[PDB]
């Protein structure tokens, strides 16, 4: 900061740092909800099972990103565990990897899809994109 | 002039490269954190404002799945993965730039390497992994701005290995199956006499390529080479995909810079107001923000509805130049390239696909004295196929697209009436091969 | 003009418009195929309507048979349309409606400056006259964000419209490579027959 | 019938007109002057609005440049400017209108 300067502003006039008026220090305010998160989810009325999709953020930095000190219980189970899985497009959880490609039943992204599939579970897997072929030229 | 005529006696393959933009960036935007910014309060009054976000959100959801369509309709054309045939010449048509090469683990051919390398993404990339916008004070990035303001790209369905590993399989099938491809299951067929087909398909007889093949080939494969070092020398062939990155670029930027502005409020920051102002008159400030801020937020995503026609309209003619001219030989003139139509190959580019149009182009045209009939004994002979033209000293017939003087048999001909009504009637004798 | 609308005139002139089009029948009519695949091939025309009946699958002699009454039939043909196109009223309204269309929505936009938007007045120097800045610019503002919401629907408008434009230019486009510079298999593309 | 077939036996040369729409009026605006005339008040207010009136322009000038390419992809689409023969009439084919 400048020697005078109590805050910056950026583009947005979303105040991003503060000046600590006791210590002098500069902090840096980052949004409460940083980030995208996104449900997948069966239908209700067949499973209220669901995975989340922490779109830019690293599976070690999940319980993180996401203030899990500050939800539930209930929430927390979806911050790590087993069904953690590393795809681009973020970290999803609460889907188990499958090494088995399928048709695309939710498009996740970045080459993944998701199923309700067989107990049944939420799984995840990389489209098939078709048939494998060879022409006898 | 009413008896003269104009023949190629040459041509050139040539091939020409179509760069079409077939998908844009999956835009998302959480409308709660773009205008209210995380403070309680307002959420209460965007409460009030009802289901604008809602409407807001679902019609990007609509943009976005069909960013996936366009992609997949024009790709996912063929459910036969055809592997990479592992020698890439076919009878001195050398494809090795066009297929992938095991020489690297990008499965991406080596043309495909310089178009994706021709473009340059304004993120470069869609990552911007969540301790990165916490940087110094030169670290101020509009995509952090666009990031805090709840404003997001999602990456599309299809990874661009995949996307190649389509464009691999369509031209190993090309280069290995011809029209069967398109019509069902891909017959093999050999690439030479894949091309002397595609020949009769523009009118030059099927000799025509196998007695010259050895210069067609080297015309195929120079031109190829030519699209290579076009491209990588070039700084504008690819402006129709890079301007659509602008576009989008654009777009989001202006749309964070717009939280600037106050609307009419005693200030454009919310936390200011609510700092500063009693809600019996905040409500107010608050109200001009919510409204203005909304506003500007429906203004984009209006634009981005009439930006994603445009793109699907291009989509969909994507689509159908790689079912016409790729899985098939096209008889509409100017649709797949400039010249008749012998082959296409697609080849992706980020965002868009790119059509190598092989074509055939005459060349060296020779006037020559025609005529529309000859009379041989009291009644007029036309060509069955073709003209019938004079080299000076002997009437022929030849074909209209390359000149090959045939001698005019009774086979090339059929006979129509006495040869009084035909204005331009000539006296030439008609050969019949049963005579002698 | 007073309120900023203006229109910027064409790139090219009617003049270069017609330039091309008469390159494009000049060509037609001494070239055919060629004019589109290549460098344009003279061919006497009788001999290039002769492989264009080839095209629709009738015998060659069938036109240099009776090229007379095909010429004849042609000339009164393009005939016809001159006498229509000189006594119609309707045959370009298509055209008409895309300039009728485009002039109504300017006259919308500077009629909507009439509006007064729910302030005192429609008139801008009619509040800075009548009221100080403390309650001017409440006023003013109103009228700022109700024409500059005018503006954006216009915009908005126009775009929807250039969209369709650009759907029929694409169009027009293709029917100049396929129906001009070819022949069209395609059923009913280049007109019925 | 099954085993009857109408053949024609004469035929008709049909020109027939197809009018279609190309361009439209590249249009401009002003967007200060529509706002607030001439009055400096008003244009001091309107900063406060920031980058519509610059976002609009954007627009409309996308559409203004759209309209040549409209007109010159359909046009253009030939580099010879072959000269207009001298006669108008092949082979009995009138082209003098
Ligand atoms: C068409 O023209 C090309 C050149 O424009 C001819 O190809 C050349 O032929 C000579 C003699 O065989 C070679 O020495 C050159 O290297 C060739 N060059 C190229 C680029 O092909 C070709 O022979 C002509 N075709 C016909 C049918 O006459
Ligand atoms: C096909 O074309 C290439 C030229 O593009 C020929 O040469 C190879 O080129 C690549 C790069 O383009 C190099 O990595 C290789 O080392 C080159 N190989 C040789 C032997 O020069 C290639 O040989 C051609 N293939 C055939 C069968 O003719
Ligand atoms: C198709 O019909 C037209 C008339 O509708 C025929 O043209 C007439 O032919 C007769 C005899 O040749 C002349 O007496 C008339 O003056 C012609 N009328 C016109 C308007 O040209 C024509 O011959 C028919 N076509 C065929 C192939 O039989
Ligand atoms: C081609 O058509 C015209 C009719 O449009 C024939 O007649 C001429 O038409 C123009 C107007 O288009 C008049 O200014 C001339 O005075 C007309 N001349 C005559 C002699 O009628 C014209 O003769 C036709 N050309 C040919 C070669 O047949
Ligand atoms: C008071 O302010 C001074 C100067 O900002 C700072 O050094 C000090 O730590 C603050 N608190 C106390 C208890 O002195
Ligand atoms: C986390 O991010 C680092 C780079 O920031 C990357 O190398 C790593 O792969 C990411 N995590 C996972 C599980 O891939
Ligand atoms: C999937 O395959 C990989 C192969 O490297 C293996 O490491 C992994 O354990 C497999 N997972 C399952 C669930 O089979
Ligand atoms: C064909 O004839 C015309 C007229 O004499 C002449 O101008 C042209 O150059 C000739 N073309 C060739 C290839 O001989
Ligand atoms: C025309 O073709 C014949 C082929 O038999 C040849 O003998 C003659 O020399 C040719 N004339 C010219 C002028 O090329
Ligand atoms: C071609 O034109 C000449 C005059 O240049 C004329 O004498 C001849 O009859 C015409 N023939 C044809 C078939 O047009
Ligand atoms: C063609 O032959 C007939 C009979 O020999 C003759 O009457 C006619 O004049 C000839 N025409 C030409 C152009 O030689």
């Amino acid at each position: 900061f400048q020697p005078f300067q109590q805050f910056g502003r950026d583009v947005s006039d979303f105040t991003d740092s503060v000046r600590d008026p006791k210590t002098l220090e500069i902090l840096d305010i980052s949004p409460c909800s940083f980030g995208g998160v996104s449900v997948i989810t069966p239908g209700t009325n067949t499973s209220s099972e669901v995975a989340v999709l922490y779109q830019d953020v690293n599976c070690t930095d999940v319980p993180t990103a996401i203030h899990a000190d500050q939800l539930t219980p209930a929430w927390r189970v979806y911050s790590t565990g087993v069904n953690v899985f590393q795809t681009q497009a973020g970290c999803l959880i609460g889907a188990e990897h499958v090494n088995a490609s399928y048709e695309c039943d939710i498009p996740i992204g970045a080459g993944i899809c998701a199923s309700y599939h067989t107990q049944k579970s939420i799984v995840a897997y990389t489209m098939s994109l078709g048939a494998e072929n060879s022409i006898a030229y | 002039s009413n008896n003269t005529i104009a023949i190629p006696t040459n041509f050139s393959i040539s091939v020409t490269t179509e760069v079409m933009p077939v998908s844009m960036a999956k835009t998302s935007v959480d409308c709660t954190m773009y205008i209210c910014g995380d403070s309680t309060e307002c959420s209460n009054l965007l409460l009030q404002y009802g289901s604008f976000c809602t409407q807001l959100n679902r019609a990007l959801s609509g943009i976005a799945v069909e960013q996936d369509k366009n992609t997949r309709e024009v790709f996912a054309q063929v459910k036969q993965m055809y592997k990479t045939p592992a020698i890439k010449d076919f009878g001195g048509f050398n494809f090795s730039q066009i297929l992938p090469d095991p020489s690297k683990p990008t499965k991406r051919s080596f043309i495909e390497d310089l178009l994706f390398n021709k473009v340059t993404l304004a993120d470069a990339g869609f990552m911007k992994q969540y301790g990165e916008c916490l940087g110094d004070i030169s670290a101020r990035d509009l995509i952090c701005a666009q990031k805090f303001n709840g404003l997001t790209v999602l990456p599309p369905l299809l990874t661009d290995e995949m996307i190649a590993a389509y464009t691999a399989a369509l031209v190993s099938g090309t280069a290995t199956a011809g029209w069967t491809f398109g019509a069902g299951a891909a017959l093999q067929i050999p690439f030479a006499m894949q091309m002397a087909y595609r020949f009769n398909g523009i009118g030059v007889t099927q000799n025509v390529l196998y007695e010259n093949q050895k210069q067609i080939a080297n015309q195929f494969n120079k031109a190829i080479s030519q699209i290579q070092e076009s491209l990588t020398t070039t700084s504008t062939a690819l402006g129709k995909l890079q301007d659509v990155v602008n576009q989008n670029a654009q777009a989001l930027n202006t749309l964070v810079k717009q939280l600037s502005s106050n609307f009419g409020a005693i200030s454009s920051v919310l936390n200011d107001i609510l700092s500063r102002l009693d809600k019996v008159e905040a409500e107010v400030q608050i109200d001009r923000l919510i409204t203005g801020r909304l506003q500007s937020l429906q203004t984009y995503v209006t634009q981005q509805l009439i930006r994603a026609a445009e793109i699907r309209a291009s989509a969909n003619l994507a689509a159908t130049k790689m079912s016409e001219c790729v899985l098939g030989q096209s008889k509409r003139v100017d649709f797949c390239g400039k010249g008749y139509h012998l082959m296409s190959f697609p080849q992706a580019a980020p965002h868009g696909v790119v059509f190598l149009h092989v074509t055939y182009v005459p060349s060296q045209e020779r006037n020559f004295t025609t005529a529309p009939a000859i009379c041989h004994e009291g009644k007029a002979y036309f060509p069955r196929e073709g003209v019938f033209v004079s080299n000076g000293t002997s009437w022929f017939i030849t074909q209209r697209n390359f000149y090959s003087p045939q001698i005019i048999t009774t086979d090339n001909t059929f006979v129509s009436g006495n040869c009084d009504v035909v204005i331009g009637i000539i006296n030439n004798t008609v050969y019949d091969p049963l005579q002698p």
